[PDB]
């Protein structure tokens, strides 16, 4: 005897495991002729296309199990299944709330629930710092702060401007003189990069310390702007327990590049960061929003959030986690009957694919989406 | 019931809508001196939801102009539940969004 909570996720893991793609209810022809629409550009129409076409084809046997998805449709969907879309959809305009110095917010809205009635599903997105990479010296008598390109540091006569992502105009403190000695220091290039560390770190020219200078009184102050980017996102579903058991968290994710959901759910990495347990997990979330060690970031980050088995090589060298990162999270309550309903008419759409086997009704999709894909280009190429 | 076809019907969209980025992103890295290319990409994204003959004589994508037109002639195999309004607001939603990821607004 297993509880309506955790039937839901044994249900989405061994149907993800199974059926895949088809979980996103796409229908074969649909994403077969959308691939073409895709993959028509990259056939050259002087050629034999008969082999082009049975080569684009070819590859989504693979385009099924290539990393192709987003972390963020693949919390989407999860959303969605687990709620309905009316809730998925007032969930998902929630505002996001961040996390705390350890974690003690999230925790603590944990604790005051009884794990024997409710079902927990909480959406996490780690957002990554995406400062300005340009900067620009412009006269004050040309420049206007409504019309001026936003995320870029704008360096005048007498201010030194920072405009963020929402176009809020921030003074970044320097007097006149200052100002226009950074501006008169600097060449009259248009625009200049904040991204090259030859100048940053080993400066040289007058332009090379007053970039550095500038960088240096952005980064000084980052604290009052708004200029994060969406990096990651999963979920965690913790559903209700049966009487005299422990609580349980499980991690659903994807990571575009790297694995999908299906090859999340296969490597039974949900029940591997699971053995963790949930406080730990939260304490490790809230230490890589709160270190500034490279290399504990990027471990926290790798074993939390990689493919299986790449763990040491996920962050690590180039992929290495120098930027800080904030972990925001909400949370709603999942009523495991609708959840239930909702995987059971995807099965139903599932079951409409003819095949005794999980592996059949997969090569029927496959198969009939590879057909669609074939079609639609001889189609778009007159053969 | 009611579920699954809204579900299938966000997650088609998507899909149309992540094509349609790769597509024309692809396609506006590589213009002229005029910006034609990015010309167009500015007249689509503003343009009235019933116009229809601009796709007579255009440099968009020929994909963009055929899902313009009737969406449900280029991709016979979308749904009916998806309207040609919803999929030329998605097409000017997609457009507006590009055209100013890349003159570097945004």
């Amino acid at each position: 005897l297993e509880s309506p909570g955790f039937m839901v996720h044994k249900k989405l893991k061994s149907m993800s495991q199974s059926y895949g793609v088809m979980m996103t209810g796409v229908p074969a022809e649909v994403l077969g002729q959308m691939q073409a629409e895709r993959s028509i550009p990259s056939i050259n129409k002087t050629g034999n296309l008969k082999q082009q076409i049975a080569k684009e084809v070819s590859k989504v046997c693979h385009m099924m199990t290539e990393p192709t998805q987003s972390a963020g449709q693949a919390s989407n969907d999860v959303c969605e299944l687990l709620l309905g879309k009316i809730e998925a959809e007032k969930f998902h305009f929630t505002k996001y709330e961040a996390l705390s110095a350890d974690g003690d917010n999230l925790k603590n809205v944990l604790e005051n629930t009884a794990p024997s009635s409710t079902n927990l599903l909480i959406r996490f997105e780690i957002d990554r710092e995406d400062p300005p990479i340009v900067l620009v010296k412009t006269k004050n008598e040309n420049f206007n702060p409504e019309t001026a390109v936003k995320n870029k540091i704008y360096l005048l006569e007498n201010k030194l401007y920072f405009i963020d992502k929402m176009g809020n105009l921030f003074n970044l403190g320097p007097g006149k003189k200052k100002c226009t000695q950074l501006f008169n220091a600097i060449g009259d290039s248009a625009e200049y990069s904040l991204c090259d560390p030859f100048v940053l770190e080993e400066p040289e020219k007058p332009e090379d310390f007053a970039i550095s200078e500038i960088v240096d009184i952005f980064n000084e102050q980052k604290e009052r702007f708004d200029f994060w980017i969406g990096s990651h996102s999963f979920t965690i579903y913790i559903p209700q327990t049966l009487g005299e058991s422990p609580r349980q968290f499980y991690p659903y994710q994807a990571y575009f590049g790297s694995h999908t959901l299906q090859d999340w759910f296969v490597s039974d990495k949900d029940e591997y960061l699971s053995r963790i347990g949930i406080d730990k997990y939260i304490e490790k979330l809230a230490v890589l929003g709160k270190t500034t060690n490279t290399k504990e970031r990027s471990d926290i980050y790798a074993e939390f959030f990689s493919k299986r088995g790449r763990e040491a090589f996920f962050c690590a060298h180039l992929n290495e986690k120098r930027q800080p990162l904030r972990v925001k999270f909400k949370i709603t309550e999942i009523n495991p009957e609708l959840a239930l309903k909702n995987l059971q008419e995807t099965q139903e759409f599932i079951d409409t694919h003819p095949g005794e086997n999980p592996s059949d009704k997969v090569e029927n999709y496959r198969n009939r989406a590879k057909l669609a894909m074939t079609e639609h280009l001889e189609s778009l190429l007159d053969i | 019931h009611m579920f699954f076809k809204d579900y299938q019907k966000k997650n088609v969209m998507r899909l149309l809508q992540d094509s349609l980025e790769k597509i024309i992103n692809e396609w506006l890295k590589t213009d002229d001196e005029s910006h034609t290319k990015l010309k167009s990409l500015q007249e689509l994204s503003e343009m009235d939801i019933n116009a229809t003959s601009f796709a007579e004589h255009s440099p968009l994508p020929d994909f963009v102009t055929r899902l313009w037109l009737d969406p449900h002639k280029a991709l016979d195999a979308m749904d009916k539940n998806i309207s040609k309004n919803e999929i030329r607001k998605l097409i000017k939603e997609t457009a507006r969004e590009i055209e100013l990821v890349f003159t570097h607004q945004k």
